[PDB]
């Protein structure tokens, strides 16, 4: 799973 | 939202880069539109399948918060004219990080990104980066420098009007920032034409695409459109002391091995010098504190008055038949930008941009801020030591001096200002041609109210 995250790591979406 | 898609795209080019370079030190070829779609195809399968960690630059208070004031205060946008959209980028001036952004009032009833995706033109926020700030950057004029603001027509024998105005006369660059008068901006354009001054390669640094500098009503915003992501990159540039960091929302882009494929790396552009900036930032503080295009410090002030005292600069623009309105807003450390206006281009009322948006985005400032306190910071502009003064006449904008006005010398004196330039030797003595712009029968005028001393 590939994630994209807010500056503080939390993550916004998983691919 | 938005935000999974203006995220996950940066991404995905970034990765384009990144393996046009791997899977091929690519040639020449990438300007094929076959390659183009192979990485891309490739970019996008990479992030899916490569289990990334890709780390952008929202922070999520702030952003939540933006997503929550356009939710809650959108609605002061709405004049009778529809449900008016608007885009909003909240920008780090000392990086270019984007913080947080509103791509318009409902994602669901409306899927255009309206802070990255939509062009539309800047208006007067065009001025103080194509003209004044060019000019100011070349030598040819400084804080106090008097333009023409009378009555003269384009190219093509039409007047260049403001609202029901056919102009004045004689003013100094603060009030035609101020009131963010037409012809000034002109005038200033036309000299940096004549002059050969490579606008395009200032416009061009800062990222801006425009097809065609040959028009007259550039500085205007004629024959320009542009992302509120972009135009905010502008503004940027000019609050971080005229150096242009390059805007962005991906900071890095990790393997699921630990490798970095992508990471920012700070590449300050100096676009416009320090002295320059930071006198435009004198300026751009008095176009909001003036109140005359906009009602932002007074909305902000009722709100939260500490917020209200920290050092807001910015300017207003208005498109010519109020399709387009905008705000744009900074403080030392960072620069929100504000676009409203109907996709399919309907007018908003004349009062759109001077009350709803300014309002509209003082309640947004204030809840970036709920989110984040520090954030806007205490810090002031202030000159930069490299700013020349020269004391000069207010009449002429220039040192005072002797001049011929239809024979006869004249000594030129009166009341002085301290001008502030961005050229090593300031303003010059003045001469009869004292402004920018100006017809011989301006002069006479202007010439006549002098001598009048
Ligand atoms: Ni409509």
């Amino acid at each position: 799973i590939s994630e994209i995250t807010y500056s503080d790591g939390t993550v916004i979406a998983s691919i | 939202d938005y935000l999974y898609f203006t995220t996950l795209a940066e991404a995905q080019e970034r990765m384009y880069d990144y393996l046009a370079q791997r899977d091929n030190v690519s040639a020449k070829e990438l300007k094929n539109e076959a390659t183009q779609k192979f990485y891309r195809d490739l970019a996008a399968k990479e992030i899916e399948n490569g289990g990334y960690k890709i780390t952008t630059t929202i922070d999520q208070k702030i952003h939540s918060a933006m997503q929550s004031a356009v939710a809650d205060y959108g609605y002061l946008l709405d004049d009778g004219t529809g449900r008016v959209e608007v885009g909003n980028v909240l920008m780090d001036n000392q990086t270019g990080a984007i913080l947080g952004f509103v791509g318009g009032r409902n994602y669901q009833e409306n899927q255009n990104n309206h802070a990255f995706d939509t062009k539309r033109s800047p208006a007067s926020t065009t001025k103080p980066l194509l003209a004044y700030g060019i000019a100011i950057d070349q030598g040819l004029m400084g804080s106090e420098t008097i333009l023409s603001n009378y009555p003269t027509n384009f190219a093509n024998g039409n007047p260049i009007m403001y609202a029901n105005s056919k102009g004045t006369g004689m003013m100094t660059l603060g009030e035609a920032l101020n009131y963010s008068w037409n012809i000034p901006a002109y005038w200033t354009y036309r000299m940096l034409r004549e002059n050969g001054v490579d606008v395009k390669g200032y416009m061009e640094k800062m990222g801006y695409e425009i097809p065609e500098y040959g028009i007259e009503s550039l500085p205007m915003g004629g024959g320009i459109e542009v992302t509120v992501a972009q135009h905010t990159n502008g503004y940027q540039t000019l609050a971080n002391n005229g150096v242009y960091h390059q805007k962005h929302v991906i900071s890095k882009i990790e393997a699921a091995d630990g490798r970095v494929v992508y990471e920012y790396q700070d590449k300050p552009v100096q676009v416009y010098s320090k002295a320059t900036a930071t006198i435009m930032q004198g300026l751009l503080r008095e176009v909001l504190s003036s109140r005359v295009t906009t009602t932002f410090k007074s909305n902000l002030t009722s709100l939260n008055p500490t917020l209200a005292n920290a050092d807001w600069i910015g300017k207003t623009g208005t498109t010519n038949q109020d399709e387009n309105m905008w705000l744009m807003l900074s403080t030392p450390r960072l620069t929100l930008g504000g676009w409203i206006g109907h996709d399919d281009n309907h007018s908003l009322s004349r009062r759109a941009g001077y009350s709803n948006n300014s309002n509209y985005m003082a309640h947004l400032v204030n809840a970036i801020q709920q989110a984040s306190p520090s954030i806007w910071g205490n810090e002031r502009f202030a000159l930069d030591p490299s700013v020349v003064k020269s004391e000069v006449l207010k009449s002429t904008g220039q040192k005072p001096g002797k001049v011929s006005v239809e024979g006869k010398e004249v000594e030129v004196t009166g009341s002085t200002v301290t001008s502030y330039w961005a050229n090593k030797s300031g303003a010059p003595a003045t001469s009869y041609r004292f402004a920018i712009g100006g017809s011989d029968a301006d002069y006479q005028n202007a010439w006549s109210s002098i001598v009048g001393s």
